[PDB]
């Protein structure tokens, strides 16, 4: 009953932040004062698409 | 009693019983499709109720 669309693998590449959770954490009460915008933008879109393939960009 | 007021009171009575008649037919008719097709008051089994139903936004995002 119809197929799943998913994202090509490049519509996925993204450069990704590679330091560990304890570097998140160090980071993570200034982190969230300095990039709230984004993020909350970011979260908006998840609780209303309820789709990861609609939130990717 | 005359005939007249028998005969009379005869039609009365047969007036009744046929309007009876007539309504005990149709209501077997009427249970037959509210029962069949269940889109009538009767025969109406219970489905859950929406309300119960919570829409605030839960701990994650897909549901």
């Amino acid at each position: 009953p119809g197929i799943v669309e998913l994202p090509s693998l490049e519509d996925l590449k993204v450069q990704e932040v590679k330091v560990s959770s304890s570097v998140l954490k160090a980071a993570a009460h200034h982190y969230g004062a300095q990039c709230d915008k984004p993020n909350k933008e970011f979260m908006l879109c998840r609780w209303e698409e309820k789709d990861p393939r609609r939130c990717l960009e | 009693d005359g005939p007249e007021k028998n005969y009379e009171r005869t039609m009365a009575i047969l007036q009744i019983e046929a309007e009876k008649a007539e309504l005990r037919l149709k209501e077997l008719e009427v249970r037959r499709l509210m029962r069949a097709r269940g889109d009538g008051p009767w025969f109406h089994y219970p489905t859950i109720d929406k309300e119960l139903i919570d829409h605030s936004p839960k701990a994650t995002p897909d549901n």
